[PDB]
């Protein structure tokens, strides 16, 4: 899972 | 087996699931073309990428993120459809080569 933790946008 | 739709499914959806967020999300990494949004194992989506090659590059890239912090978190395997087809343009279907209304 090497994406864990990513995060793609703001919070709306 | 590899094709250039993308099955998507958002788990822990707790902001809403549009065509134009998928779009942000999916397009910087892989060229999209179409996208449907529906409801059967959870919210989930199929994405239309240009290529084989763009739709494993979205896949790649976007495979465990989630798409805010915390919650809407991306499970994402190769769809069965080779392709696909949108009605209309709104918010739950898209087809990028084709104008609103």
């Amino acid at each position: 899972n090497p994406n864990a933790g990513k995060v793609l946008l703001p919070t709306p | 087996h590899m094709n250039k739709v993308l099955l998507l499914s958002i788990q822990n959806p707790l902001y809403p699931i549009t065509v134009d967020v998928l779009y942000t999300v999916c397009n910087p990494v892989g060229k999209v073309q179409r996208i449907v949004i529906f409801k059967r194992n959870g919210i989930q989506a199929m994405v239309e990428f240009e290529s084989v090659l763009c739709a494993q590059k979205a896949k790649a890239a976007l495979n465990g993120a989630d798409i805010y912090a915390g919650c809407c978190t991306l499970k994402i395997e190769y769809a069965r459809p080779t392709r696909l087809n949108v009605i209309r343009n709104d918010n739950d279907s898209w087809d990028y080569t084709k104008p609103y209304l």
